[PDB]
RNA sequence: AGCGGGGUGGAGCAGCCUGGUAGCUCGUCGGGCUCAUAACCCGAAGAUCGUCGGUUCAAAUCCGGCCCCCGCUACCA
């Protein structure tokens, strides 16, 4: 349900990569290699193909960034219906 | 007990301000500076010997007495940087000479000048200057206009009414009313015209006799001073000094100073109370800035006169501020309350993030950071010495996420041996000068130069977009594989050699390995012209067909490159041949559908 | 351009030559075994043969015309 704020943005998990990496391609047409902070991490299991909101990293802000918050089926379903986002982006 | 009046000279750049001067002290000073223009403010002092020698019978005309003990001249530069040290000028001397070139009539920075005046109250008379430059003009060493203008014909006379009525009616607008030094009898609400000639010395003793005489006509006790009572006067300047460290000149105006006293003086945050060390005292006809002769050290100075102050701790005192004695706790608290009633006339606005830039002086920090703040150019720092070596390493931590504001101005300073290497080391870039717009100039032309730079080797990583069509001739087909040979014309774009072709669906058709319009060997095919291609791994049939159109595959960081970056060589045919390539390459990637 | 070879469930191969059931291994879905997953067992779905015509009592099998794929050679702007 909450919106990205500021130079947040939506994207799509690609693959996971190990150690807490996931591999996310961005609303941008970018890819990039993201670090799931450890506090969501335990308790919030990621698998690839998911909508999610992603900083990137203040410094080299281009292929680092942190993923904030995962987007439900009733959220995504929303969001498609409402049309802030396609469907060509989710199904790539 | 009188002290000696102050004035000001105010003017417009190259109006002759520093060579009257000079004229006057009868030495050379106008050739020293580089660019012939004089960016330091001065005071210097004239004794009433000179002056009555200069003068002559014409002190006769006037009921009074020559027992002023001499003349405080400040000098001022006309450049239009240079506006703070104008109005401190004009705010503190008592007697101001507006010098004005009659054959240039008026210029922006008169203009400011006289604003100024009328702000702080400042009577003055004005001067005209270049007048050897009215054809038909005898010249003579050092004779006054009543002497001279007997020499000339009427045609210099009337020349010269006319463009003095001019700038008298000027002043008209300008709300002043105005009337010739020997064509006037009322001197309490109408000015004085001086012609002068700086070159030659024509009209200087009468501009001299008028300022001695004019000064006791407006206000005459103002400038009577108790000579035992607490000094009291103003700071003209900040810089360092070899073996002295942070010293102040001052002028002392009120009171006697004696080494050892204690002084309050008015720095940035708050006042700062120190105790006088060394008292330095200038020659007599000599300007203060040009250390000709040896300065003579002097126990105790009395008012009115200009010296150097150096005492501990004084590496934060404000241009401007004033300066009090206080040899009591008492006497410092009232100095303390007296000084927190003053202003900051000039406050600098740093960004944090931003160039680095140091100066010898306040006053041209000042002006340099008004001069880059007039071209948007954020500024990190601004103090007052030479270029050390942590200045390289601010300088490198700003340049590390900030490639065109890592860089160093440096204005009249020097660089030590430790900070050149450590740039040489770490490529950082200096540049050091003595004058602002030679200086700010090289850095904008280098900052210009890196930009073009930037993008000059971009333009290779590229690859121009291009669509052609296959000819549906047999004849242009001249061999089928390894390689394929085959004509075609070129419908959008440019073809080059090495690139990849792809058609709609994207098959790897191979790269072009050459291209020739005839036996000749070509390099490149613009629009609207024909060539024979001899490309690797296509085959007619099953990889091309005759008559299909042929895309070239396009990278999308060189189409965004070519979108944003090189925007400026683009032109109907290439735009039309990207358009349509990524209108057709919109089938996998949602980048190119979004465009 | 000329010559030669081949198209069969989602994938890769038999079934031709000797016409008359369309099989083999993997893969998907469901149930079994185990505390659970993989391995293993059971059952079911899935091509009517690249299209069109000729022949024959009857054609994936014999024949011919097209569509596509693969290989070899000639082929210098
Ligand atoms: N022909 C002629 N040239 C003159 C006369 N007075 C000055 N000049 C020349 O004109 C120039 C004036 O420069 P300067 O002394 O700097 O003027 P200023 O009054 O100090 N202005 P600033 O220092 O800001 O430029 C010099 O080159 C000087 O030689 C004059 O009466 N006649
Ligand atoms: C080479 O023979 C040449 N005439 C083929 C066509 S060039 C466009
Ligand atoms: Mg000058």
């Amino acid at each position: 349900v909450p919106l990205p704020e500021g130079n947040q943005l939506f994207g799509v998990v690609e693959q996971a990569l190990g150690a807490g990496w996931m591999d996310v391609r961005c609303e941008d047409g970018k890819i990039r290699r993201c670090r799931i902070p450890g506090k969501l991490r335990r308790r919030v299991w990621i698998r690839v193909g998911d909508l999610v909101i992603v900083q990137p990293w203040p410094v080299q802000s281009d292929k680092r960034g942190d993923i904030v918050y995962r987007y439900t089926q009733t959220q995504v379903d929303w969001l498609l219906r409402k049309g802030k986002i396609t469907q060509e982006f989710l199904t790539g | 007990r009188i002290r000696q009046p102050i004035i000001a000279v105010l003017g417009h750049v190259d109006h002759g301000k520093t060579t009257l001067l000079d004229r006057i002290r009868k030495t050379n000073v106008a050739a020293k500076e580089a660019g012939g223009i004089t960016q330091h403010i001065g005071a210097t002092e004239v004794p009433i010997e000179v002056v009555k020698k200069i003068a002559g019978p014409l002190i006769k005309l006037w009921k009074a007495e020559i027992k002023l003990p001499g003349l405080l001249f400040i000098d001022t530069p006309g450049h239009e940087a240079f506006t703070s040290l104008r109005a401190r000028g004009g705010s503190l001397a008592d007697l101001a000479v507006l010098v004005v070139d009659i054959n240039e009539g008026f210029q922006p920075q008169t203009i400011e000048s006289i604003e100024i005046l009328r702000k702080y109250r400042t009577p003055f008379v004005v001067a005209a200057n270049k007048i050897d430059r009215i054809k038909g003009w005898v010249i003579e060493e050092d004779e006054p206009f009543l002497m001279n203008i007997k020499k000339q014909d009427q045609r210099a006379v009337q020349e010269l009414e006319t463009k003095l009525w001019e700038l008298i009616g000027k002043f008209y607008e300008f709300g002043f009313q105005a009337n010739r030094f020997d064509r006037v009898q009322n001197f309490t609400r109408e000015l004085a015209i001086v012609p002068i000639s700086a070159k030659y010395g024509i009209g200087i003793a009468e501009l001299l006799v008028l300022i001695a005489g004019l000064s006791q006509r407006y206000l005459e006790e103002k400038l009577k001073i108790e000579v035992e009572g607490p000094a009291r006067g103003t700071i003209l300047e900040v810089r360092e000094e070899p073996g002295l460290g942070h010293t102040i000149d001052v002028i002392i105006y009120d009171g006697t100073l004696h080494k050892d006293d204690t002084i309050v003086v008015g720095g940035k945050d708050k006042a700062i109370v120190t105790k006088i060390r060394a008292l330095l005292k200038p020659k007599p006809l000599d300007e203060i800035r040009d250390p000709r002769f040896r300065f003579d050290y002097v126990d105790e100075v009395t008012a009115a006169a200009g010296v150097k102050i150096a005492a501990p701790g004084l590496e934060e005192a404000l241009a401007g501020s004033p300066v009090i004695a206080a040899p009591t706790p008492e006497d410092v608290e009232k100095a303390k309350q007296e000084i927190l009633e003053q202003i900051e006339r000039v406050v600098i606005s740093t960004d944090k993030v931003g160039v680095i830039v140091k100066a010898d002086t306040l006053g041209s920090l000042e002006a340099l950071s008004k001069e880059l703040q007039e071209k948007e150019i954020p500024i990190r720092k601004a103090d007052v010495g030479n270029v050390s070596k942590t200045d390289v390493m601010e300088a490198l931590s700003v340049k590390e996420e900030e490639p065109k504001y890592g860089v160093i101005l440096g204005f009249n300073v020097k660089v030590n041996e430790d900070a050149e290497e450590v740039a040489k080391a770490k490529d950082v870039k200096i540049f050091v000068g003595n004058v602002i717009y030679k200086l700010i100039e090289d850095y904008e032309e280098w900052v210009k130069e890196e930009e073009e730079k930037k993008k000059r080797e971009l333009l290779s990583k590229v690859t121009f977009p291009g669509v052609i069509r296959l000819y549906p001739d047999e004849r242009y087909v001249f061999r089928r594989s390894n390689p394929a040979i085959v004509g075609i014309e070129v419908i959008e774009g440019r073809i080059k050699p090495g690139v990849t072709l792809i058609k709609q669906n994207g098959q790897k058709v191979g790269v072009i390995r050459s291209i020739k319009s005839r036996d000749e060997f070509l390099q490149e095919a613009k629009k609207g012209q024909a060539v024979a291609i001899a490309i690797e791994g296509a085959i007619v049939g099953r990889h091309i067909h005759p008559g299909e159109t042929l895309y070239v595959d396009l990278s999308r960081d060189d189409a965004i490159t070519l979108l944003k970056h090189l925007r400026d060589t683009l032109e109907d045919t290439d735009i039309k041949a990207l358009k349509m390539i990524a209108k057709v390459k919109a089938k996998e990637d949602p980048f190119w559908r979004a465009i």
